[PDB]
Order: structure tokens, then C-alpha cells, then sequence
């Protein structure tokens, strides 16, 4: 079974907000969008300037496979953690994620030589993260999570679509003041703008195929190979080999 | 494979996703607190946050009680 | 003070079932957005979700015939605290629907 | 049986972020990314800098055996803890992780010569309840918590693959401000940018 | 049409009709309470509501077990 | 419309009893804010803090109390 | 708005070549390992 | 998301109404570290100083008054 | 329109006890200010200072007891 | 006259054992406001409102104490 | 393997692993002082060493009593 | 033979295996306060000790409790 | 409002009529522009047949 989540996102924020307060005679106060009582020492004002733009790009594709007889019902069950590590990586503080994974199914030989299967899966994220700065969903993809249950078969060895979301959505928002906002030479001092672009996909395919012959090269052989590319052989012992001969072979 | 949850569960999640920040506020006020402890400004706050989570989990462990305490009055009941 | 806004957001779930068998498809969603000010501390969020339930017939006229149920979109959320989240991210209601149609 | 994990890490990160405040005669006060002013004259500004590389990869092999009688049911069992000490040794504890590993079968001799056996197995490494060092994760690979029920037969001394998984994922973002982000000889001073990617495969 | 419904679910339903909103009034004041869990106008009335659920409920499975005893124990008279 | 049960009724006679107290301590809580230090601030706060102090007290152990005397007697219908 | 269709025939290209694309023109790409391979070859070849 | 509860929003208001006292503490002792024997250092010094220490006080008792408000409250849902 | 509880009345009763103190001190200090070298000033100063000082705190320590009486009778209704 | 309890007799035993207290500590303040720094006044204030704190609280335990012995014996009527 | 230790435990020892060394400093600067007792260098020192670690132990006993009273509150309501 | 135990010895032993050393920590560092009353770090640790220790006594109790209570529920049944 | 309409054969209508009216007694009126501006009605029950 492959599942496939691909996500793109651009971010833009840019401008500025102005308040502010005068006192005269300090027997007139005159304030500028303040939501509060001022010191009348006048003469004060604050501008807010904000400018960020931002790109994203986020993938990642996950294949489980399980071996079963006909007409016997299986279940295949997987979690795993993932970890991040941030500056001043001294300090005890890992970011993490998880992801898990189950696969419950009963398959049925028909006579036209196709595959019919009745079928849950359940795949996603955890609801419950506890990230408290963007460092982590930065480094670490969000997913949904996705139920699915229902019965689909097909030709022996092709692939079908069970199921999939796709999302597009967009946002704009501008702010000014009335008067100075249309000013000739300096109307942008007095605006604010923002922008949101977002489109996501996810889709769920299931790739039945018929087991007639096992594994070759041996799972032994391959082993083997594997163990001394990684250098993690150690059967060199003269030690170990006293006990190692009986495991290793007959 | 995700968790069954009953009723109880719906409950004191309802807290736990009230509260959407404050359990690591919590723990990032302590560090802070902990490294420098003789500045009043770091204090102060620190003085809040323990304050608002005392009473957060005193609130949701009292709520749960109530609930079981209807739940097993009804049941009793049925014989 | 002069504000405008415009929003615009569009889902679309596709589920595989057969004929008589009911069926039965499920998602949810957050969504997260930097906010700025605060030394860029700041992080907003939402949850978005959709559940639909299907029965599907095959009418000897080529029509189908669908028996629906279907609920939908965002979580309602008495928490917000700020202005450009809920400029950043849409609201979109809370719908219900129970229905035939073929 | 066999049991295999593969597991290879690509991380970076390079650029800049920058805030500050301006006063003029205390006159107008402006802030750049901040929400209060420092009350100062065009003057400390604040850079944060970040750079750098990381590869990691693990690998773990593990195999059972047990000895039956056909048509017995039997179980094995084992649970196993590794400690890691860590640098400035004056005084930090000792991590630890736990791995664990169950199986109970059923053994069937075929008529052909083959062999038939009812399985179910299940191991991984626990889960650490919130929170761990940088380093122990650096010294103890992480491995999955799975589950597998099923029934499987074999020609004599040959194998089977009778699960697997593999995850492959990778990311990118760039952070940039919206005019000088694009000026040819500076703008990297104005781009901040991140790299992940992740690779992992396991089998029985 | 509806459901077929006997004299017992006739008495069970009448409390229902007469605490006309009380069932929402309990999780709306829930979710008040949650997302600010320290504000005592919102504490003193959650106290309320909550009390006022339980006496209902349990007033209601008395009172169902009570007719359920009297009939019980005429129809032992029928043989 | 909505409904109100005893408790609620016994509840409200407290609110409606204190008439503003709940916009005075909040004022005079501003009021203070403005300036930490001003003997007269100082001297109104500390009077209306602890009015509010004892009249959320009386309030919630006066509803305590009906609470249990109605459970007492639901019991006996059993 | 609902849109229902009747589906006869299994996707084209499979699974397989459209999911190798994505992962070549993403380069999350990660068959060309020489490690790995010993163990995908099963996954893949079968 | 900056959450903060009810006694966050207290603690909140006196950060606020002090406007700029803690700024002005710093600089004060800034300058008078310089030149100790000003005495129209020292006398700006002392007022400062004053005013931040009520101002902690008040802050700090306030919030403790309000959790014993809520504690009490809560002990009476059983 | 005001509203004012037992607390209230025990320290208005304070206030309306001292006819004009409050705005005796501010003026004498107003005089003081303009001569501080002047004896007469500085000695009619010295006396409304500390009628004030003992005022304020007579006011504050009576309403501190009968809060905690109050506090310790509502106690015996749970 | 009105229907009077046990704990009624009880706690009016009290009221009427301090014939005047319950004013004396009313006419002592009302002195001890016009003057607030007279020393034989405040020595007589200490004393009236000792004693009726001490009086108010002996008050409310004894009434607490009865309240829960006959509460005691009501439950075994069952 | 290393020492058993709990939450409290790990909560305390985070103020230890906090102030790094104040724990000699206070002892070294009190032996350089009673060599020399009457030396205003070593005096304005010793005053401001001597004060954080009153302060330090002081909020360590604190928060460790707080988070005894957290815990015991909920477990009162098991039962 | 080997001793017997039931479900809720069982439930019970969990927790002391569970505190690996905690029952001798905590007379180790008494005899050590004992040894020596007027040192803060050794009030600083029992503090922590002592704290930890009636938590877990309290907890395990509770516990045992609640299970025995089931069991003499679900018996009443047979009848 | 709670109806029920019978038709007279005479072209006469019949109701069995329930009504209730007023304000709900919440008296905010602690403050002088509260009754200045706010009408009080009274609450008020009435339940009959008229033709």
C-alpha cells in the first residue's frame, strides 16, 4: 500500500500602523487610535513596521507491505518517533513527532483471477503536539489524520485509487487610513497588506500481487552482505565463533 | 489502534485542549527561573504560571469525580 | 480605520465503494501560521475536518442513487486572541447534512 | 528470524534573522519586527545567526531462534536495556534505552515437505514518555514499536519476507525580506534557509 | 412514524421536557469554564449547572425504579 | 425563557444583591494600576477587594449546602 | 455539489512509476544507496 | 499563541501602567554607577527605587489574593 | 448611584471623621516647599505628617479584623 | 413570639450574656474617629474589640458542634 | 541504574545543575574573608554571594512543596 | 512451594519493584540528617526524599483499594 | 403563542388559545438610565377559547 502527502506554501506580510497622542494648553488632549487613557506629556507617536515573506515545500511518501493467505484476516501495526534538535543543543529540550500506521485486511481468490479484499486502514499524526516555536513544524510534516474502510478488488497485479483530498484556498487583506492612505508621494506609509496561498494533496493506493516463490538470495546471504559493508560484522572473534557456529548454520 | 476513549476521556481533554500552551510555558518559565533565579522580572511571571496550572489540574480532577459519581448511581439501578 | 477582506477556500474528498456496501470516509486537518511581532515568538492555529457516510444503489435507468450523510468544517473556538490569525486563516462554518439524492 | 533497520539523517541551516528599534528626539518611535521599542536612536539593532551541517546513520540486526516440537505451541520472550555516558562526565546520568522482543507459534508439517506456522510476533524499542537528551538520541537509534499477526508456509530451508516498511520524506523553507531578500550581493545576509531529509527501511 | 414508547419511558421523558435546556446549558458552561479556567464568575456558575444535573438525573432513575417495583409486584398476582 | 433551577435562583439573589461591586473592583483596579502608590488608591482597593473576597465565599457554601439537604432526601425515595 | 462515476479500468501509469517520478524530481530519491538496495530489491523485485 | 489566563491578565495590567518605570530604573542606576556623589543623581535614584519596589509588592500580593479566591470555589464542586 | 458594604462604612467612617487632614497636608507641604528653611513651616508640617501617618494605619488594621471575622464565621456553614 | 429553635435558644444564650458589648464597641469607635491619636482612646478600642471578636467566635463553634451531634443521631432513625 | 528519582527529584536538581558553582564560590569567598576579616573588597563580595544563595534555597523549598501539594490533591480522588 | 499470590499482590508489588531503591534511599539520607542536623544540602535532599516517599505509600493504597472493590462487586452477582 | 383553529360551519372561527408576554425579571435597573430608557411590561398568562 502506497501513501503519498505533498504540500506548498507561500506566506507575505508588509507594511505598517501608526498611533499616537498630542496634548496642548494641557487643557485639550487629542489621541490617535489609542484604545486607552495617555500621559499628556504629548506629543508620541509609535509606528509598527512588519515585513516577512516566506516559501514552503513539504513531501513524503510511506509504503507498507503484508503477507496473508487467502481467505485469513491480517493485521499489520506500525509506530515510530522522530526526534529535532536545536541550537544550544546542549540543553535538554527535543522537539518530537509521531507517526503510526495499521493495516487490517481479508483477501478472496475470484475465478477471474482477480483479488478482492475487504479493507481498514487507519493512518496519520498524532492529534496532540506540543510545539511551542515554529523550529518544529518547520522541521517536522504535519499530516491528518485519515480513516478509510471499504471493499474494492482488482486485476491480478494492476493498482487502483481507494481514496484521496485534495485542498486550495487563498487570502488577501489590506488596511489603511482614510485620508492619508491615498496621499500621493507617501500613501504606502499608511498601509498594511497580507497574503496566503495554500494547496494540498494526499491520496491512499493499494498493488495486490500473487507470492508463488520465495526469496532469493537467501535472507541469511543477504544479511551477511549487508553486515560487512556496514562494518558491523563482528563474527571475527575467536571468541564469539565458539557458540556463533551453531546459530550461524546447521 | 489510536485510543479508545470513553466519556471521562472526552472530559479531561476538553481541559488539556483548553489549555493550548501553558503545560510547556510551564516548564520554559522554570528553566529560565532556575538559571538566574534573583531577577524579580523572571520571578514574577513564574509566580502566575505555577499559579494558573495549580488550579487547572485541581479543576479537572474535581470535574472527573462528579461525573463517576452520577455514572455508578444510575447503573446501581438496573438490578 | 478602513479594513477589506476576502477569502476563498475550496475541498474536494473522493471515496471508492460498490454497489449496496456501505461505506464510510473520514479526515481532519491543522493548519499552522507564523505570527509576527512578540520577536516572532508567535504560532497560531486551526482544525479543519470532514466525515461522510454512503450508500450507493444503481438504478436501471443509468441513474444512482446515493443515500448521504455528510458533516463538516472548523472547529468551533471561543479562544481566539488575535487579529491576523483570523486574518490568515479562513472561518468556515460547522454543517450537517442527511439527505437521498440520485 | 530476521530483523533489519536502516537509517540514514540529512540536516542543515543557514542565514539570518533581524528586528530593532528606532527614536527620533523621542519624537516618533519605530519598531522593526518587535512589539515594544528599545526607546533607542536608530541603534542596537539584533542579528541572530544560525549555521550549520549534520549526517547521521544507524544500523541494528537482530535474531531469535527457538526449538519446537510440531504441533506444540511455544513462546519466546526477551527484554534488554543499553546505557550511553555522556560528555562533561563530571556529573550526567546515565540514558538508557529498552528494546523488547515476543513470539508465540504454532508449527504444521506439510505432506510436501513444507512447513506451516501460525505467527505472532512483536517487538521495538518503548517509547520515551516527554522528554531526552540531544545526545542519547544521537548515541541509541530510534526503532518502531510493531505488530504482526499471520500465518505463513515455506518450501524447506528457503525464506519469506513477511513484512516491511519503508518511509522516504525531505522538506525545504527559505525566509526572506521582501526587497532586500533580492539584492544580488547582500541579499544573503536577508535569507534564512533549512534542509531535512529522511530515509528508512524495515523488514521481518 | 415514532417509536413505540411505554409508560416508563412516558415518566422518564417528562423530566427531560421540563429541564427544556439544561443538557446544553452543561457543555456550553463546560467549554467556558475550559478555555479560561480561573475566572471565579465563570467557577460559581459551572457550580450551579453542574449541581443542578445531578439532582435531575438521579431524581429521574428513582423515580423509574420505584413504578418499575409496583408493577413487578402486581403482575406476581396474575397465577 | 432559558431555564433556571432553585440553586440558580439562590445563586442569583447574591448578584443581584451586590448591585456593582463587580464594575467597582475592576475600576478601582485600573485606578490603582495608574499610580501603585497613592495612599487613598491603596485605601479604596484594599475595602473593595475584600468585600468581593467574602461575598464569592458566602455564595458558593450557601449552594453547597442546599446541594447536599436536596441529595438527602432523593435518597429515600429508593 | 456531489459528482458520482462509475469506474471500470485500474489506473494508467501505475502506482509504481507515477510514485518513482515524484521521488526522482523531488530527490527524495534514496534507491541509489548501495546499502539499502539488499533489502529493497525484495520490496521492489520481489 | 501568547495564552494567558485570569491572573496573567491581572499581573498584565500593572506591566502596563507602570509605562515605562522599568526602563527608567535601569538608566537611573546607569548613570549614578558614574558618578555616585551627584547628589541630583542620587535623590532620582531613591524616588525610582521606591516606586519599584511598591510596585512589586502590589503585584504580588494581588495575585496571591485571587488564587485563594478561585482555590475556595473549587474545593466545593464534591 | 454607590453601593457600599459593612467594610466600607467601618473606613468611610475614618474619612468623615477627619474633617480636612487630606487637604491640610498637601497644603502645608505646598507652603513648606516654596521656604523649606522656615521653623513655623517646618514645625506645623511635622504634626499633620504624623496625623496622617497614624490615621491611615488605624484605618487599614481595623478593616484587616473584621475581615477576619467574617472570613472565620462564613467557614462554619460548610 | 416566632418559632425559635434549640440552636436559637443556644445562640441567643450569647447575645444576651453580653448585654452591652454590641454597642459599647460601636459608641468606641465613633470617639476614637474624631481624635485617632489619643492613646487613651486607642487603649480602650484594643480591648471592646478584642472582646468581641473572641464573643462572635466562641459564637459560631458552639452552634456548629450541636448542629452536628444532632445530625448524628437523625441518621439512625434508618 | 543511576539513582532512582522521581519527578521531584528531577524538579530540585534542576536549581543545582541552574547555579552552576555557587555552591564553592560561597565556601571559597567565606575562606579568603576569615583570612582577612576586616578587608571591604572582600566584605562587598561576600554580601552579594551570601544573598544569592539564601535566595536560591529559599525558592528550591518552595516550588518542591508546591508540586507536593499538586500531586496529592489527585490522588485523594482515586479513591 | 513457592509463595502464592493473588491479582492484587500483584498489583501492589508493580509499584515497589517500580521504585528501584527509593525504600532505602530515603533511611540513608535520615541517618545522614540525623548524622548532622544543621546542614542545607542535606535538608534540601530529604525534603525530596521524604516527599516522594509518602506519595508512593499513598498511591499503591489507593490503588489496592479501588480493585477490591470490583472484585466485591462483580461476586455479589452470583447469587 | 399556542393555537388551535376550528372552522364554524357559520364561517366563525374557534381558537384554543394559550399566550404569555412580558419581560423576564432580571431588574438591572440599579442605574438611573436603565428605567429612563428601557420600558418595563408586565408578565402576563392568559388561557381560553373565544369564537
Amino acid at each position: 500500500l502506497w501513501i503519498v502527502d505533498l504540500n506548498k506554501s507561500d506566506l507575505e506580510r508588509l507594511g505598517t500602523s501608526w498611533s499616537g497622542s498630542i496634548t496642548i494648553g494641557d487643557k485639550l488632549g487629542v489621541s490617535l487610535n489609542q484604545s486607552s487613557i495617555s500621559t499628556l506629556d504629548g506629543s508620541r507617536f509609535i509606528a509598527a513596521v512588519n515585513a516577512l515573506e516566506e516559501k514552503k515545500q513539504a513531501t513524503v511518501v510511506s509504503r507498507p507491505v503484508l503477507l496473508t493467505q487467502e481467505n485469513v484476516p491480517a493485521i499489520f501495526d506500525n509506530n515510530r518517533t522522530f526526534y529535532t534538535k536545536l541550537i544550544g543543543e546542549r540543553n535538554v529540550a527535543l522537539e518530537h513527532v509521531t507517526y503510526g500506521t495499521m493495516i487490517r485486511v481479508l483477501p478472496r481468490f475470484s475465478a477471474d483471477g482477480q483479488i478482492e479484499m475487504s479493507l481498514d486502514i487507519e493512518d496519520g499524526n498524532d492529534k496532540t503536539p506540543q510545539s511551542d516555536t515554529t523550529t518544529s513544524v518547520d522541521a517536522l510534516p504535519e499530516v491528518g489524520r485519515t480513516l478509510i474502510s471499504t471493499i474494492a478488488r482488482v486485476p491480478h497485479g494492476k493498482s487502483l485509487l481507494v481514496g484521496g483530498y485534495t485542498r486550495d484556498a487563498n487570502t488577501d487583506t489590506v488596511q489603511s487610513i482614510p485620508f492619508l492612505g491615498k496621499l500621493p508621494l507617501i500613501g504606502s506609509l499608511f498601509r498594511y497588506s497580507s497574503k496566503n496561498k495554500s494547496n494540498v494533496v494526499r491520496v491512499f493506493m493499494i498493488e495486490p500481487k500473487e507470492i508463488v516463490d520465495p526469496l532469493t538470495p537467501d535472507a541469511s546471504e543477504s544479511v551477511n552482505n549487508i553486515l560487512k559493508q556496514s562494518g558491523a560484522w563482528s563474527g571475527d572473534d575467536k571468541l564469539q565463533k565458539w557458540v556463533r557456529v551453531y546459530l550461524d548454520r546447521g | 489502534a489510536t485510543p479508545w476513549s470513553g466519556y471521562l476521556d472526552d472530559v479531561s481533554a476538553k481541559f488539556d485542549t483548553g489549555v493550548d500552551n501553558l503545560q510547556t510555558q510551564v516548564t520554559e518559565a522554570l528553566d529560565k527561573l532556575a538559571a538566574k533565579p534573583s531577577d524579580p522580572a523572571l520571578l514574577a511571571a513564574y509566580q502566575s504560571k505555577l499559579s494558573e496550572y495549580n488550579l487547572y489540574r485541581n479543576a479537572q480532577s474535581n470535574t472527573v469525580k462528579v461525573f463517576k459519581d452520577i455514572d455508578a448511581a444510575i447503573i446501581q439501578n438496573f438490578r
